[PDB]
C-alpha cells in the first residue's frame, strides 16, 4: 500500500497564518529521488499547484503566491507541513498533498484532501 | 555462389534505415545512411570474386568511405538521440565529421575508429542527460525511451561490435551479413520517433 | 508559468460511447503531460503520464496522444464509473500547472 | 630564410577568420576554419626545408586535409551566407562534407575539387534568392549585403582562385602567401553579421 | 523629379462606392519591378495600408478590408485607381498613394494625400 | 497580419537634444523596418530603410538600429524642423503594417 492524509484547522478568521499537515505512509520522503507536492482547488475553480519539498530538502513554490508560502518536513514523524500566511477569501478551497516519484515526475498518489475556509 | 554474394546482398539492410529516417524528417541522418549503404555495398561488391569486375572506383577509396561512412552513421544516429539545440547541434555534428575523417585516414582497420566516436558520443550524451536529470530531479528520457529506443538500440550496438571485432575470427560470409543487419537496427532504434527541428 | 487549456469545460457523452478531451499548452512542453481523473469527493488518480503511457492498473479504454502544444485524452466504451472531472497536468517545469478541467457527464 | 617560411607564417591569415566567426556565434564555421588553419599550417611546415623535421603526421594525410579543409571552408562560408532553415541546413551542410570528401579523395590536385562546391553552392544560393526575389517582388538581400558582403566576398574569391590556379606559375613564396590572405578575407566577408539560429 | 497626386470626391453619403485616382509623374508603372501602394489615415488614428498594384499587373489588399477593395491602373494616362465599396464612418480619413521601387521595397515617394468624409 | 508598436505615443524633447523612438514587432521581421517622418499637413518622407540605411539627402543626425522584433529610431541635435510625427513601417511581407506613430514635440 501507499497512503497520504491531509489535516488542518478547517475554519479560521481572515488575515491569519495556518499550518496544514500531510502524513505519508507505505514509503518515506527520506528515499533518494522521492518528493511531495501540495495542490489546492479553490471552490468553483480548476486545480492550482502550491509547493514542493524533496529527498535533498530542496523546495519550490507557485511564484504568484511565493510571498506567503512556507513548506517544511519531519521524516522522523513521516510528515510534511505547508504554512500559508495572511489567509483571505481566495483561500476558501480544498487542499491536497500528492507524492511524486523519481521515475514518473507527475504525482502518482494523492491524499483525500481537506477543506479550508475563512469566516467571522 | 551465395557464400561470396551475402556480404554484398546484406548491405541492403541499411535501406530500411534510410526509408525510416526520411519518413521521420531526419534528412541529414538519411544522407549518411544512404551514402554508407552505397559505399558498403560497393566495398563488398569489389571484394567478392563473383562480381568484383563491375566496379568503377579504386579499392583505396571504397575501403576508407565504407569504414568512415559506418563510423559517421554511428555518430549522427547518436547525435540524433542527444537532440542538441543550436549552435551545439551543427557544432557536435561537425566534431564527428572532422574527428572520424582524420582518425579513419590515420588507421582505418584499428577498432579505435569506432570506439572513439561511440565513447565521445556517449560522454556528450551523459553530460547533457545528467545535467537534465539534475534540472528535473527525475529520470530525464522517459522510461519508455530507455526500454524501447536506448536499451534495444545499444543492445544491437553491442551485438554489432561483437560480430565485427570478435566473431569475424570464425566467418566473413554470414557473421559479416548479420553485422550489417544488427547495425541497421541500431540506427533505426537510436533515432527518435520524429525530428523535433523539422516536424 | 505556462497557462494550460482544455477545449470542453464540460462534455455530455453516452454510456458505452467515446470522448476526445483535447488540450492546448501556451508553449512547447516536450510531451510532459499527465492526465488525472478527479472522482467526486475523493483523491484524484493518475491515468496517463508522458502524454501516452498508462499507469499500471488502468483499463486500456483510456488512451492519450499528441505532441508539441496539443494533446488529446480519450475514453473508449465509457462506463458509468468514468463519469468524473478530468484534468491535464503540465510537468515539463517543476512549476506545474493543471488544465481548467473537463466535467465529463452522462448524455 | 623568409622565402621558405612565408607560406607557413601566412597560414595564420585564417586566425582573424576563426576569431571573427566565434565572435558572431558561428561555432560550426569556426571549427572548419580552425581545422583548416591547423592542417594548412602543417601542410606547408612539412613542405618547408627550414622546419619540415618538426611534424608528426605523414604527407598523404596533411595534403588531403589542407585541400579538403580549404574546399569545405569555401562551402560552409557559402551555406552560412545562404542561411537555410531546418532540416535543409543540416542537409546542405552534409551535402558539402560528403561530396568534397569523395571528390578530394578521387583527385585532390584537380581544380574541380574547388569548382564543384563553389558552382553547386552558387546554384543552391541562386535557387533560394531567385525564389525569395519572386516572393518579395524586389532585390532580396538588401543592396547593403550586395555592396558590403557578397560583392567584396566574391571579389576576394576571384582573387584567391586566380592567385592559386594561375599566378602559382610565377611564384610559390609570396603568391601562395597572398592566396592565404585573399581566401581568409572571403571567409570573413561571406559570413553574415550574426548567426540568426544562435543570436 | 518624381511626383504623385491623389484625387477624389472629398464628400459623399454612407453606403456608396467611390473611385480615388492617383496620377504619377517622373516615372511610369510600366517600368519592370515598379509598384504603387495606397495607404489611408483615419481621423485621429495611425497609418493603415490598403492596396498594391505592380508592373506585372499583380495586386494585393489589406485582408480585413479585402471584401470591399478593388484597384486598377491605366499606364497610357499615367494613373492608378482605388475603388472602395460600401463607404462608412470608419472611412473618414486622409487617403495617400506611394510609389514603391524594386531595390527598396518600402515606398520612397508619397503624394500630398486627399481628404475623404461621409456625411448627410 | 503583424501588429507593430512604438513605445512613446508622444515624446517631448528639447531643441538640440536627442530622442530614441523604440519599436517592437509581434514576431521576427528580418530587419525589413523603414522609418518615416509625417510633417504636419504634407506627404511623408522615407528617412531610413532596412532598419539602418539612410535615404540619400537625409542629414546624418537620424540613425536607426536593432534586429529581431526590437528596432530603435534616433534623432541627434534635433532641430525645430524635426518636430513631426514619426512612423515605422514593417515591410517583410507585402502585407505592410505601420506602427501607431510617435507625435514628437518641443519641450
Ligand atoms: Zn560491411
Ligand atoms: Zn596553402
Amino acid at each position: 500500500q501507499v497512503t497520504l492524509k491531509e489535516s488542518g484547522p478547517g475554519i479560521l478568521q481572515p488575515s491569519q497564518t495556518l499550518s496544514l499537515t500531510c502524513s505519508f505512509s507505505g514509503f518515506s520522503l527520506s528515499t533518494s529521488g522521492m518528493g511531495v507536492s501540495w495542490i489546492r482547488k479553490p471552490s468553483g475553480k480548476g486545480l492550482e499547484w502550491l509547493a514542493h519539498i524533496f529527498w535533498d530538502d530542496d523546495k519550490r513554490y507557485n511564484p504568484s503566491l511565493k510571498s506567503r508560502l512556507t513548506i517544511s518536513k519531519d521524516t522522523s514523524s513521516n510528515q510534511v507541513f505547508l504554512m500559508i500566511t495572511s489567509i483571505d477569501t481566495a483561500d476558501t478551497a480544498t487542499y491536497y498533498c500528492a507524492r511524486r516519484t523519481w521515475l514518473l515526475h507527475a504525482m502518482d498518489y494523492w491524499g483525500q484532501g481537506t477543506s479550508v475556509t475563512v469566516s467571522s | 555462389v551465395a557464400k561470396l554474394l551475402l556480404p554484398t546482398l546484406s548491405s541492403l539492410a541499411f535501406l530500411p534505415t534510410v526509408s525510416i529516417a526520411t519518413k521521420r524528417r531526419f534528412y541529414m541522418e538519411a544522407m549518411v545512411y544512404l551514402f554508407t549503404m552505397f559505399f558498403v555495398a560497393f566495398s563488398h561488391a569489389c571484394d567478392g570474386p563473383g562480381l568484383s569486375v563491375l566496379c568503377f572506383m579504386r579499392r583505396d577509396i571504397l575501403e576508407y568511405f565504407s569504414i568512415y561512412g559506418t563510423a559517421l552513421s554511428m555518430w549522427v544516429s547518436l547525435m540524433a538521440l542527444a537532440d542538441f539545440d543550436e549552435p551545439q547541434r551543427s557544432t557536435f555534428t561537425m566534431l564527428g565529421v572532422l574527428t572520424i575523417a582524420v582518425r579513419t585516414f590515420h588507421d582505418r582497420w584499428g577498432y579505435g575508429v569506432a570506439s572513439g566516436p561511440i565513447g565521445t558520443a556517449t560522454l556528450i550524451i551523459a553530460v547533457k542527460w545528467l545535467k537534465k536529470m539534475k534540472e528535473k530531479k527525475g529520470l530525464y528520457p522517459d522510461k519508455s525511451i530507455y526500454t524501447q529506443q536506448i536499451g534495444p538500440g545499444l543492445c544491437f550496438g553491442a551485438l554489432a561490435l561483437m560480430l565485427r571485432f570478435f566473431f569475424e575470427e570464425w566467418d566473413y560470409t554470414y557473421v559479416h551479413s548479420f553485422y550489417h543487419c544488427a547495425l541497421a537496427m541500431s540506427f533505426v532504434l537510436l533515432l527518435p520517433k520524429v525530428n523535433k527541428k523539422a516536424g | 508559468d505556462i497557462q494550460m487549456t482544455q477545449s470542453p469545460s464540460s462534455l455530455s457523452a453516452s454510456l458505452g460511447g467515446k470522448v476526445t478531451i483535447t488540450c492546448k499548452a501556451s508553449q512547447d512542453i516536450n510531451e510532459y503531460i499527465a492526465w488525472y481523473q478527479h472522482k467526486p469527493g475523493k483523491g484524484p488518480r493518475l491515468l496517463i503520464h508522458y502524454t501516452s503511457t498508462l499507469q499500471p492498473g488502468i483499463p486500456s479504454r483510456f488512451s492519450g496522444s499528441g505532441s508539441g502544444r496539443d494533446y488529446s485524452f480519450s475514453i473508449s466504451n465509457l462506463e458509468p464509473e468514468d463519469i468524473a472531472t478530468y484534468y491535464c497536468l503540465q510537468y515539463d517545469n517543476l512549476l506545474w500547472t493543471f488544465g481548467g478541467g473537463t466535467k465529463l457527464e452522462i448524455k
